[PDB]
């Protein structure tokens, strides 16, 4: 109950934040959310490969 | 001996130009969104946080 503003700290949530930084990168993301025992875990992969 | 009538010449230039061009592009846009009960699959982390 300690912090005042509570919608979701999307940036304070993440442990490892090393996303592929581009405009055409493709991703996919998996989740496990209980909310009864509290546990939540998220995992997203992203990639890109081009040629010219 | 000098002053005599001279000849006349007709000169005609011709400039020709021809251009051609071709272009082709193909693209794809797809997405998925699914939930299972404490399990989800999406295309980002904000996506999984929204379908909750």
């Amino acid at each position: 109950g300690l912090l005042a503003d509570d919608e979701f700290p999307v940036d304070e949530f993440l442990n490892v934040n090393l996303a592929s930084t581009s405009a055409n990168a493709s991703s996919i993301a998996f989740q496990v959310a209980k909310l009864g025992s509290g546990t939540l875990l998220d995992l997203e992969l992203s990639a890109l490969q081009n040629e010219s | 001996s000098l002053d005599i009538p001279v000849k006349q010449v007709q000169i005609e230039a011709r400039i020709v130009t021809v251009k051609e061009g071709n272009l082709e592009e193909l693209g794809v846009r797809w997405g998925v969104m699914s939930t299972n009960g404490s399990h989800s699959v999406g295309g980002s982390i904000e996506s999984n946080l929204w379908q909750k």
